[PDB]
């Protein structure tokens, strides 16, 4: 309605998902995901590998948003760490 | 260097649903 034309300086034309385990300093593995999705399923993950993220946003002005991120660094591995030992009420 | 002051960065992307060999990572979009 109303037309709404305006040069938004947010759109995505594909979203690169790169990763790469920690074990190794080479290459990144690259998937291009199209410039509308929200969400990928990355096949070839080691379980129990720390590995490192990157998320590049290729913008339709040519801009690159890089957003690093990890996996398998959120490891709740609590050995059963009981605290409480005080009831309430 | 940190050109971009504008918010039109992706927040940090959440992985859930981790699989033997497959997770589902999910980023916003600005």
């Amino acid at each position: 309605m109303r037309g709404s034309n305006a040069p938004q300086p947010s759109h995505i034309s594909k979203y690169i998902l790169r990763w790469r385990p920690k074990n190794s300093v080479g290459r990144w593995k690259e998937a291009t995901i199209p410039g509308h999705l929200n969400s990928y399923t990355i096949k070839g993950l080691k379980p129990g590998v720390v590995y490192e993220g990157q998320l590049i946003s290729i913008q339709q002005y040519g801009h690159q948003e890089v957003t690093r991120f990890d996996f398998t660094t959120t490891s709740t591995s609590t050995p059963g760490s009981r605290s409480h030992h005080h009831h309430h009420h | 260097g940190s050109q971009t002051t504008a918010p039109d960065a992706p927040p940090d992307p959440t992985v859930d649903q981790v699989d033997d060999t497959s997770i589902v990572v999910r980023w916003s979009r600005p």
